[PDB]
């Protein structure tokens, strides 16, 4: 159980930084 | 389709954990009075009158504006941003503090706070203080209340009739109509005219909507007077920032009940945002699972604030991770993240039931910033009274 | 920034008041009227009214009610106006000089309060220690009359009940004690309160509330020996009296709702009842002589009395003699004929007393000669429907009875004839159909004809377009609109390059499940060599609430949207364009290529046709809530409106303005307290054809009043503002009302002095002014003034 990368906005969990990096940058 | 939830449950923010030092009091200043209210930084929030706001604040500066506020008047502003990047308002709502709770959890000093819409303002002046906090000086707007439309020209004879006190609600309504508006005869207008401008027939039309979301009675949950419900039915309409500003800035609650029920009969269709043209669900959707109606505000645990409108079905939506109860709105239910299948926007989460004897047993809730209300067939946008 | 001038032409004619008393002298028998801003004093001789004096008041009448107080000869009159002017006032001759001079007055509005639902209420205690006021919810306002209260203080007593429906001082009370009907969540009840004066308190009434009638709106306090009040409703007529309690449901009543009373008799035996048609009913409570109890009531009788004109107030004179006050048609004497079959009716008329009110809407027609302009009302309502011909001598009044409501009126120069929107009212037949209640003008027309579809006892409204000769006044068609069809709008004009005049009819479809209107047709009827015939019909998805002529064309208003249609050679109406507004476009006017659109709450709009573009372009707008009766363009750049609490209002534009948000803006110049609710503006004048006033817009409203508003110079207006401040410090106010605060632009959550207008009521009382008033006034030049004030005149 991966996902240690959590989008403190909606709470998207990514398994790697660089995902997570591009989902919060789609927020306004 | 049937609600085995307590939907008094998430009204209270029960996730914002243990009880918080509740107060009874309120204050109100006068109408077209100028106050000088501190400004909270990071609330990126057009509040609504009676609307409740949920905040975690984190910043030591903010932290220590609320200690005051508790102590003082317990009154905030809550600017409407026009452009909220260059952080330009013309306009605003008043919030007071009914509740907050300190912790020093691990080594961060964190107060959870809910407060109230209570009044609309014209801001006149900001000024960023040299300890980086705002303040705003602000005129309270005054609420327009106009009489009934039959006063000015009333004959004194039938001012005895104007109080009405099993039986079939057309003809109810049919005799409500011809003796309010008996006097319209005296005008050259109909008594119909004069009924889409009548407070107690326009939010009977909007109960008729809200029945069709809520399996709940209008005796106790909807306010009597028409500002109250005005204000009430605008807090959980689902429409974009630009739409509710205009709504807000709607003086008369005559104009605002008008204004809501032909949004609510235009706009049958919500897409996302950023596609404009991505449907994620419909009106006849919208459900509600809390008292206050389909829609309310609530906090995640960084507090970033959302409008939250419930719905049983949307389309066009892709799952991010695995379901999680940590900190859920809507308690006995796990939330996973959803995305806009087109352009992979966040739009809301999918609520999934943690026990078989739940229902609704799935349901979504959908963040208002990435929706967008739409009028479908051959017409674009607008919003009359 | 306008300079508009406002002039009364003819004065309110609708009665909403009446009462009978000694109030001139002690041995004459008084009538006094209300008529809004009007007090009329007549002595009710032998013969019929004998007129004696006639005052005008700078507020709406409210509360008119005679009262003789301890040791005074005669009575006195308390009046209360609508801005809450409370006034004694004592008529006093002295030889030849009459003088209605003002005994105590003081304004009794309270900083705080919510205005009650059913209105002002104002009763006089049955021994004259206090007047009872109810203005706002929640509370009783007690004036105590003593002699000492020349600036007439009161104190209000907490109310827990909030609803009060009637109040009324019981007679035979040890204590001042109040009767009235009240409705809660549980219902309706009678109450009762004693008024401690010392105490400045309610204590507890002599008897119980009960739950009385779901319709229980009228208290009656009967006098002795009787005692006790009688309670109306709907169905039926109660007496309480405590212990003693009495009830009827007579069946007689259950056509229409009682809304009037008087008594007859002073012991209380007998009382006149009106309901909301015409009929008229004796009350009679049946005092039975038992032999130790010689002072019993055993039953309660209602006796159909027969038709009168629709009374708001009723008052018995002498001789059989009852005024009948109307709002809605002419007021009449009548003659309540002693036990008389006349085949069924017992009410003979004597007189009968003209009424213009409600005046819906009018236009003016040069007809004989050119010269002087007549005036063409849609006057009453109901059976007291009726067209007014008004022409200057005073005005010389015609009467054209329709028997039916008029609704809209146009003149036709070419076929010789008016176009007048009509409805009448038919009950569903339990056999099935719909029966009329009268022959009226849209049943009794020489020719008719019924449109042609392109889509219980329960009252239904009959829609009608009636063509009437401009000689005769006789209705020489009628054409009925289609089942559910609301007719709104009508035009008379030439349209395209066709020669030919036509009538357009603008309607609605309206049916009880629907709110808003998503059907309606715009019909051109053209009526010629006799007969009217159907030449085009347009079927649209709302209601065309308005239309005009606009430059050859039809503009057209369909709920929101505003549409400009063209006359083709085919003879059919071709959508040019449209314009989707914020605001339902309730109200059309045009000037030249500019249009003024407005809705029920005074949002104003103001668009420009653009011919080399084909569309509408919005020019300004303004947005102030407030309900709106009717609006005019007074010039390219003025706008002329009437809007809540009988005020008039001017708008502005200023294309001049350094900034685009400026010039897209409308500047409220003017505001206005008129006094009267206006229902039609019109641009004309009644007087024959270098001047000091500019345009002529005549005015109709509720009340029957006609006035007259005109524009002036900057130097003109400066000079009668100055006059007017000059005229009131030696004007003697009945009421001892300051004029200013009078015409102040009056709504309950605001009061602003009025701008931009003139008084010309106020201005023209110069000329009745004595010699050396006259010589105060100009003071910085006399006879100069007069000649002033002459030209003034002439306008009306
Ligand atoms: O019903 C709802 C709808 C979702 C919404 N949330 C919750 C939420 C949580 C977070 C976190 O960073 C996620 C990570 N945990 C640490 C952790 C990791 C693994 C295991 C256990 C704990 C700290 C918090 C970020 C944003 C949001 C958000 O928007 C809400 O509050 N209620
Ligand atoms: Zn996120
Ligand atoms: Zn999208």
């Amino acid at each position: 159980g991966e996902r240690p990368f959590h989008c403190n906005q909606c709470g998207a969990s990514f398994t790697q930084k660089g995902n997570l990096l591009r989902h919060i940058k789609l927020h306004s | 389709n049937i609600i085995n939830f307590d939907t008094s449950l998430p009204t209270s923010h029960t996730y914002l954990g243990a009880d918080m030092e509740e107060f009874h009091g309120r204050t109100l200043h006068d109408d077209d009075s100028c106050q000088v209210i501190p400004v909270l930084p990071q609330v990126m929030m057009i509040l609504i009158p009676g609307q409740t706001l949920p905040l975690q604040l984190f910043h030591p500066q903010e932290v220590s504006m609320v200690r005051n506020l508790i102590q003082k008047d317990r009154t905030f502003a809550v600017l409407a941003y026009s452009n909220v990047q260059e952080r330009e308002a013309q306009f605003g709502t008043t919030a007071e503090i009914y509740a907050y709770r300190e912790e020093q959890d691990f080594g961060i000093e964190i107060v959870k706070v809910k407060a109230i819409g209570r009044q609309r303002f014209k801001v006149l002046e900001l000024r960023t203080q040299s300890d980086g906090i705002q303040q705003a000086k602000v005129q309270i707007l005054p609420e327009c209340v106009l009489p009934s439309t039959m006063s000015a020209v009333q004959l004194e004879s039938l001012n005895k009739c104007q109080i009405f006190p099993d039986q079939c609600s057309y003809k109810w309504w049919q005799k409500y109509q011809k003796r309010k508006f008996h006097c319209a005869n005296l005008t050259s207008w109909p008594r119909w005219l004069y009924s889409l401008y009548d407070a107690e027939t326009l939010m009977d039309r909007i109960k008729k909507q809200l029945r069709e979301w809520d399996e709940n009675l209008k005796d106790d949950s909807l306010p009597s007077n028409p500002i109250d419900f005005s204000y009430r039915v605008a807090a959980c309409l689902p429409i974009d920032d630009v739409l509710r500003i205009q709504l807000l800035k709607i003086g008369s609650a005559i104009q605002r009940l008008r204004c809501e029920l032909d949004i609510m009969n235009k706009c049958t269709s919500l897409c996302c945002k950023q596609c404009q043209e991505t449907e994620i669900t419909t009106k006849n959707e919208i459900f509600s699972l809390s008292l206050c109606g389909p829609m309310a505000a609530y906090v995640n645990p960084h507090g970033y604030v959302h409008e939250t409108l419930t719905v049983y079905k949307a389309c066009n939506l892709n799952l991010i991770g695995r379901p999680s109860t940590e900190h859920s709105w809507f308690p006995g239910y796990a939330w996973t993240v959803a995305q806009c299948k087109i352009c992979a926007s966040h739009i809301g989460w999918k609520f999934t039931a943690t026990k078989k004897d739940m229902s609704p047993q799935k349901f979504w809730g959908l963040t208002r910033s990435a929706l967008l209300p739409t009028i479908p067939d051959t017409e674009d946008e607008i919003s009359p009274d | 920034m306008s300079y508009n001038y406002v002039v009364t032409a003819q004065k309110p004619t609708a009665v909403n008041g009446c009462v009978t008393g000694h109030f001139t002298s002690a041995e004459d028998l008084n009538l006094l009227i209300a008529k809004n801003t009007r007090l009329e004093i007549y002595v009710v001789t032998a013969e019929g009214l004998r007129p004696v004096k006639e005052v005008g008041m700078y507020g709406k009448i409210a509360v008119m009610e005679l009262f003789r107080p301890k040791g005074e000869s005669k009575d006195l009159l308390f009046i209360l106006t609508a801005k809450y002017n409370a006034c004694i006032l004592e008529y006093k001759q002295s030889g030849e000089s009459i003088d209605i001079i003002t005994r105590a007055h003081g304004n009794v509005q309270d900083r705080i309060g919510r205005p009650s639902e059913t209105g002002i209420i104002g009763i006089i205690d049955p021994e004259c220690r206090m007047i009872g006021l109810r203005l706002y919810d929640g509370l009783f306002k007690v004036i105590p009359l003593d002699r000492d209260n020349k600036e007439l203080k009161a104190f209000n007593i907490r109310l827990e009940e909030l609803h009060v429906i009637d109040v009324k001082f019981l007679y035979g009370c040890q204590a001042p004690t109040i009767c009235f009907v009240y409705q809660d969540p549980q219902g309706r009840h009678v109450k009762t309160y004693e008024v401690s004066l010392r105490e400045k308190e309610f204590n507890k009434g002599p008897w119980k509330q009960e739950n009385v009638e779901a319709e229980a709106s009228m208290v009656i306090a009967v006098p002795e020996p009787f005692g006790g009040a009688i309670i109306i409703g709907q169905e039926s007529i109660t007496y309480h009296n405590g212990d003693k309690y009495l009830a009827i449901a007579p069946p007689i009543i259950k056509q229409s709702t009682i809304v009037c009373h008087n008594r007859v008799d002073p012991n209380g035996s007998r009382y006149l009842l009106g309901d909301m048609e015409g009929r008229l009913f004796m009350l009679l409570l049946e005092k039975e002589e038992q032999m130790d109890g010689t002072v019993t009531l055993k039953d309660l009788r209602v006796e159909l009395l027969g038709e009168t004109s629709i009374a708001e107030c009723l008052t018995y004179l002498d001789n059989g003699v009852v005024f009948v006050g109307s709002r809605l048609g002419d007021s009449q004497l009548v003659k309540l004929n002693v036990d008389s079959n006349e085949q069924g009716s017992y009410v003979v008329a004597m007189e009968t007393f003209t009424n213009l009110g409600p005046i819906v809407d009018m236009c003016v027609v040069d007809l004989e000669r050119q010269g002087q302009g007549q005036l063409v009302t849609c006057s009453g309502a109901f059976k007291e429907g009726s067209l007014r011909i008004i022409r200057n001598g005073k005005l010389h009044i015609r009467t054209v009875p329709l028997y039916e409501s008029p609704r809209k009126i146009c003149y036709q120069e070419v076929s010789q004839c008016f176009g007048v929107l009509s409805s009448r009212i038919e009950v569903q037949d339990t056999s099935g159909g719909t029966t009329a209640l009268r022959p009226s003008a849209s049943t009794q027309a020489l020719s008719s004809s019924v449109s042609s579809s392109k889509l219980f006892g329960e009252e239904v409204e009959v829609h009608n377009l009636l063509i009437i000769d401009q000689h005769t006044f006789e209705v020489l068609h009628a054409h009925q609109f289609l089942q559910n069809e609301y007719a709104l709008s009508l035009v008379s004009c030439k349209l395209g390059k066709d020669p030919n005049t036509y009538f357009i009819v603008g309607t609605a479809m309206v049916y009880p499940e629907e709110a808003e209107p998503k059907q309606g047709r715009i019909v051109v009827f053209q009526y010629s060599d006799g007969k009217l015939q159907t030449v085009a019909e347009k079927e649209v998805k709302g209601a065309v609430y308005s239309m005009v002529e606009f430059n050859g064309k039809l503009l057209a208003s369909i709920n929101s949207t505003v549409r400009l249609y063209e006359w083709t050679t085919e003879k059919e109406l071709r959508t040019e364009c449209n314009h989707y507004n914020n605001i339902m476009a309730l109200y059309l006017k045009t000037k030249g290529d500019f249009i003024l659109v407005g809705d029920l709450m005074r949002s104003v709009l103001l668009l420009a046709y653009k011919p080399m573009e084909g569309n509408f372009e919005e020019i300004a707008r303004d947005f102030n809530p407030n309900w709106m009766s009717a609006v005019e363009i007074l010039d390219d750049d003025n706008f002329l409106g009437a809007e809540n609490a009988f005020n008039l209002f001017v708008c502005q534009k200023d294309s001049a303005a350094t900034t685009d948000e400026e010039r897209q803006h409308l500047q409220e110049v003017g505001l206005f307290h008129l006094g009267e609710f206006v229902n039609v503006f019109c641009h004309g004048s009644l007087v024959m054809q270098s001047t000091p006033t500019q345009g002529s817009v005549l005015f109709g409203t509720v009340n029957g009043m006609i006035g007259l508003v005109t524009s002036l110079s900057e130097s003109w207006y400066n000079l009668l503002l100055d006059m007017q401040n000059r005229l009131n410090k030696v004007i003697k106010s009945v009421g001892k009302i300051e004029h200013s605060f009078w015409r102040s632009f009056h709504t309950e959550r605001k009061t602003e002095p009025a701008t931009g207008f003139i008084d010309g009521d106020l201005i023209e009382s110069f000329l009745d002014i004595s010699r050396p008033k006259m010589q105060e006034v100009v003071a910085n030049t006399a006879d100069d003034l007069i000649k002033v004030v002459e030209e003034l005149t002439r306008i009306h």
